[PDB]
């Protein structure tokens, strides 16, 4: 009421959840290959080895 | 209560009155106030904003 705002982030919770979700996915599906270009899938067994 | 004549938010700004004509109770809601901001391309690009 006295002149200060709240200004609502650009990102919303929506698009973070998203993000982490897809940094996950990629995590699980492709090991750390997807982190220094193209996602190449392996099985998780030999990831883990 | 009869006898208060006032009412005050947490952070010490009046929000209730009561009128003293007919003895009846009013929220007070400051009237709506904001920023503005323009959007808008390059001048050189266009003027529309």
């Amino acid at each position: 009421f006295n002149g200060l705002t709240v200004l609502p982030p650009l990102l919303t919770d929506e698009m973070i959840a998203q993000y982490t979700s897809a940094l996950l996915a990629g995590t699980i599906t492709s090991g750390w290959t997807f982190g220094a270009g193209p996602a190449l899938q392996i099985p998780f067994p030999m990831q883990m080895a | 209560l009869p006898f208060q004549q006032f009412g005050r938010d947490i952070a010490d700004t009046t929000d209730a009155v009561r009128d003293p004509q007919t003895l009846e109770i009013l929220d007070i809601t400051p009237c709506s106030f904001g920023g503005v901001s323009v959007i808008t391309p390059g001048t050189n690009t266009s003027n529309q904003v």
